[PDB]
């Protein structure tokens, strides 16, 4: 959902908000919107690691990564997996 | 005639900023509601006024001498004025959306004494309290910061209220 | 200060209609149900006495009952520091705005059927963002929008002038005038048009008319036209008269007012063309004003006002003209291509250069005429591709003049009824009387040769029968 | 076969009004109370459902109650041996006639107040003599006039066509159409006019209209006009279009229809006169159509139809024209006085003799113009007393042309804005564009010199202010 909101251009923040654990999140979705709006810079080298790190600190379900962060990384590598 | 009637005739027919140095008691509510009634009678526009006191017993006395109106006048204390007209409608605009709207004013257990931890409390646990020193006001400082930081608060508070009555 | 547009997303006969608005809006067209439903949609949005009854089963399209009714109105809210009604909205809206969108406000109405109590509830929302609209607060039978707006519905004038003069300074007043020309003499309709469009008492109104006489002073107004189809499709144009066309504004409006209630308008210059074309259409297609045809008089105003007005509203415009040359002031031997510049202006091009022709003095009574006509001939020859581009539109440019194309359709009949060596020279001496003498003596089957000719396809497009 | 006249001797607002009638009667005017009272008088005479209620106190003039109400209608009854409704009346009238007055029949209604039961009784009489009218016999709630007539009152069309086709062969059918243009698009009003005036289903009707578009095919009709005064005074004219004016009947009616609803009509020839006159009247008297003024286009039809139509109905007509000369067909050097004959025709005179002028060939580009102008000057000089007789009426004849009289009012302003040695010669080359260029550059106080000049008293009579 977060890669579909980032790379499309027009996907709403509430469409991404409609899956996080128990939802009912009002007034606090802009806190994560600022972080992922900082993800809209391309910056393909190394910023995805610490940005996704502070995102998973923000959104909980921590340490479900290491292999999965690389599996997520290889999608936007070369800026497109399938154009 | 004498001083009472000529002061009444001068004060009622004024239109500018007025400063009244009265005595002890003797019906300040009387001259207040007389000037309020005269100002509401002479005005035919959409603007309203705001009467400000400390005790709401004076507020219900003022509206009892006034009567009923649907123009949109505010009668009450300055804490309620700052809370409902500046802080609550524009706290989500002046300091970002992450600051919360719906909040409770409680000044019975709070004795924190800085602005930084004060708006940390207002952001994190959304309680507005009071300063530790008696000669301060966290609420009025926050209202001034909201008014200087938010455009739409200035537009609303200029487009609604015409005269403000301080006692 | 100024309305922007209304989107009707479900109503009695609206599927999804997005009508651009303004102050001083005038709607017209063929079907009256769509116009009265537009006015009823405005009343359901803004009037408390109509909103309190709710919706029935018949207020949904096709009585479908499973679709949400949505009506959205947009304001501009931008022109502050000088305007009074801006404060009148801001003082009641309070904290429903954002500082990023200081301008542009939204008022919306939503409805969904209950299907058990048989009742459609009406819920009102407002806000400065397309989503996250909050509900309008209200204590009992009223809300804040009732404190903002005051709606006056006029259905069968000077009393409302002093009524707005000494009262209604608290609220923004919106008029809905439905058919004010019923049982009114036409002088009173002209006076009502003057009161509506020049006097500043009527600031916002939504007019619906069937009479051309009540649009005689149209300025700074939004012309809205509903079409003749069953499904409501709506066209919109921002009509204002330019300041250069200000000396002759009255006679522009007196022709455009009758032209707006047509479907196929043919634009011609002189009344001789009018006489000839009504004589031809009397015998060929005797009902054409019944079917929506109209003949418009221009008489020297560059075709730019009329075509820009008629194209936005969806009215087909046909132009027939000639390429005449105009002499400049105080300079001998230099001429301007008037017809070619007039036809090239509305596609959007630059005006052509001033063309000089070397003509000796000698005699100029008769020989100067063909000395200008063969120059017009070679001018028409050199611009053949622009003439084809004109024929791509509905612009038809004559080779020389109307009467020379008339001689190329019927020559023997005009020679018979005129008794002259050159009947075209007799036709252009007294243009009014000789054309009347022509059409008095022009019999049947002379009109049909005029109709079925290549240079008179404008009449075929005005009739609009799709034979091919 | 044909109605003759109705005399209303007392009604709600009629003192003593004698209106000549016909089949296909159309009434119009300014006050609606008089027109609806005319239709209610016809309904009280001929409809049973309205006659049965009787009269109240308010159906008498000034509520005077001591005066007898009398309404008399006259028929012709002469056209027998071919007509069917003649037999339809004769078979029921039976022995109420005399053989001396085989033609002309009378139907009358009388009423007198009771002043004790507060009821005005309605008594119907008929007969072929003015006096000795006998009562109409009847058994119960009906009489013989109910068997004769069938009245259809239409108040807000193709159903009545086949309804009269297969039914109502027993009774004479009279229509009363009250304001049929309400909530009708103008194409439907043109179609309704065509149905009313061309199709023979509608034989007798009494129409009342406020729209010019529903009188577009007027022929063999009786035009009835009520005036703007409080006391009802009524004018009447038998309108039919002559067969010589048959090729241009449509454009005649399209102008006369708008001309009928005015009070002061000024008759001019070309659209250049129109442009100049609305430019002048925009600055001098900015409301004139609001007060009852109108500018009429003639364009070469001898002024005889329009003046004869407007004079009988009480509408003031002002004519301004010029004395131009027209060349005959195929003959060099002979000319016809066109403007002088056109002005002399409507007072009623013979057309003037054909006037020849000896002009050598030489050059004819520019000297032929002045060579015709001083001949026009001496023609205007020799007929000075007929020009004064024209000025006794509202006919104004120019010395040469409009533009030469315009130069005699403002010359320096036209010389400034035209930049030429002779501005009049530049004005008559391209009459449409140069007049627009003139009025675009003609400022204020140039219009007031045009207004206050001796040769432009037509505008002063059109405005109609009685300063002197």
């Amino acid at each position: 959902e977060v890669i579909k909101y980032v790379k499309n251009d027009r996907y709403s923040i509430y469409d991404l908000a409609a899956e996080i654990v128990g939802n009912l999140s009002s007034r606090e979705i802009k806190e994560i919107q600022k972080i992922i709006n900082e993800l809209l810079v391309p910056n393909i080298n190394q910023v995805l690691i610490n940005q996704v790190l502070i995102n998973l600190f923000a959104k909980l379900e921590i340490t479900l990564d290491t292999r999965e962060i690389t599996a997520f990384t290889e999608v936007m590598m070369t800026n497109e997996f399938d154009i | 005639m004498i001083e009472d009637e000529m002061s009444r005739e001068q004060i009622i027919k004024d239109g500018g900023n007025i400063l009244v140095t009265a005595g002890a008691g003797s019906g300040k509510t009387t001259i207040l509601v007389s000037k309020i009634e005269a100002d509401l009678k002479e005005n035919k526009t959409h603007y309203s006024i705001a009467a400000v006191t400390f005790t709401n017993k004076a507020a219900k006395e003022i509206e009892g001498r006034l009567g009923y109106s649907s123009r949109g006048n505010f009668i009450g204390t300055n804490d309620g004025f700052v809370e409902s007209e500046i802080i609550r409608p524009f706290i989500k605009d002046a300091f970002g959306n992450d600051y919360p709207d719906n909040f409770t004013a409680e000044y019975f257990d709070n004795q924190f004494a800085s602005y930084d931890k004060g708006l940390q409390v207002l952001k994190y646990q959304n309680i507005l309290g009071t300063y530790s020193n008696p000669k301060k006001n966290f609420k009025f400082q926050l209202a001034l910061d909201i008014l200087k930081k938010s455009l739409v608060a200035r537009q609303y508070i200029f487009s609604k209220y015409f005269k403000i009555f301080i006692d | 200060m100024k309305f922007s547009n209304i989107t009707i997303k479900n109503f009695r006969n609206f599927e999804k209609v997005n009508i651009n608005l303004d102050n001083k809006n005038v709607i017209f067209g063929m079907n009256d149900i769509g116009k009265t439903n537009f006015l009823y949609a405005l009343r359901f949005l803004l009037d408390k006495e109509i909103r309190k009854f709710g919706f029935n089963k018949s207020d949904y399209h096709k009585h479908d009952t499973s679709k949400k009714i949505e009506i959205i109105l947009t304001l501009d809210l931008s022109n502050y520091e000088k305007d009074e009604d801006t404060k009148k909205l801001i003082s009641v809206v309070k904290g429903a705005r954002t500082s990023a969108n200081a301008d542009v406000f939204y008022i919306a109405l939503e409805s969904k059927y209950d299907d058990k109590e048989l009742y459609g509830n009406i819920i009102l929302k407002w806000g400065s963002e397309l989503d996250n609209l909050i509900d309008i607060p209200g204590r009992g039978n009223i809300n804040a929008l009732d404190n903002v707006f005051k709606v006056i519905y006029i259905n069968p004038y000077s009393i409302y002038n002093y009524l707005a003069k000494k009262k209604y300074e608290d609220k923004i007043v919106i008029y809905l005038i439905e058919e004010p020309e019923i049982s009114l003499h036409r002088s009173m309709q002209i006076a009502l048009s003057k009161q509506l469009f020049e006097q500043s008492t009527y600031k916002y109104f939504f007019l619906s008319t069937h009479s051309p006489e009540l649009l005689y002073e149209m300025d700074n107004t939004r012309l809205i036209r509903v079409h003749s189809t069953e499904k409501v499709v709506c066209s919109s144009h921002m009509y204002n008269v330019e300041e250069a066309y200000g000396s002759v504004k009255k006679k522009l409006n007196k022709a455009l007012s009758s032209a707006l209630f047509a479907e196929r308008v043919l634009l011609i210059e002189g009344p001789s063309e009018k006489i000839l074309f009504e004589k031809v259409l009397d015998e060929v297609e005797p009902e054409y004003e019944l079917n929506g045809g109209f003949l418009l008089e221009v008489g020297g105003t560059y075709f730019n006002h009329y075509v820009c007005t008629l194209n936005d509203l969806g009215i087909t415009h046909i132009i027939k003209t000639d390429n005449d040359l105009k002499s400049k002031k105080g300079k001998k031997g230099v001429y301007e291509l008037l017809g070619l510049n007039r036809c090239l202006n509305l596609l959007g091009r630059e005006n052509l250069d001033e063309i000089t022709i070397d003509i000796p003095e000698d005699i100029k009574g008769k020989k100067k005429k063909e000395r200008l006509n063969e120059r017009k001939k070679e001018i028409f020859k050199q611009y053949k591709n622009e003439v084809g581009e004109f024929l791509g539109e509905r612009i038809y440019l004559s080779e020389i003049d109307l009467e020379n194309d008339l001689y190329s359709a019927i020559g023997e009949s005009m020679k018979r009824i005129f008794e002259n060596e050159d009947p075209v020279h007799y036709l252009q001496k007294s243009k009014l009387f000789n054309m009347v003498e022509l059409v008095n003596n022009l019999s049947t089957k002379d009109c049909f040769d005029v109709f079925e000719h290549e240079k008179f396809a404008c009449l075929k497009e005005l009739v609009g029968s799709d034979r091919g």
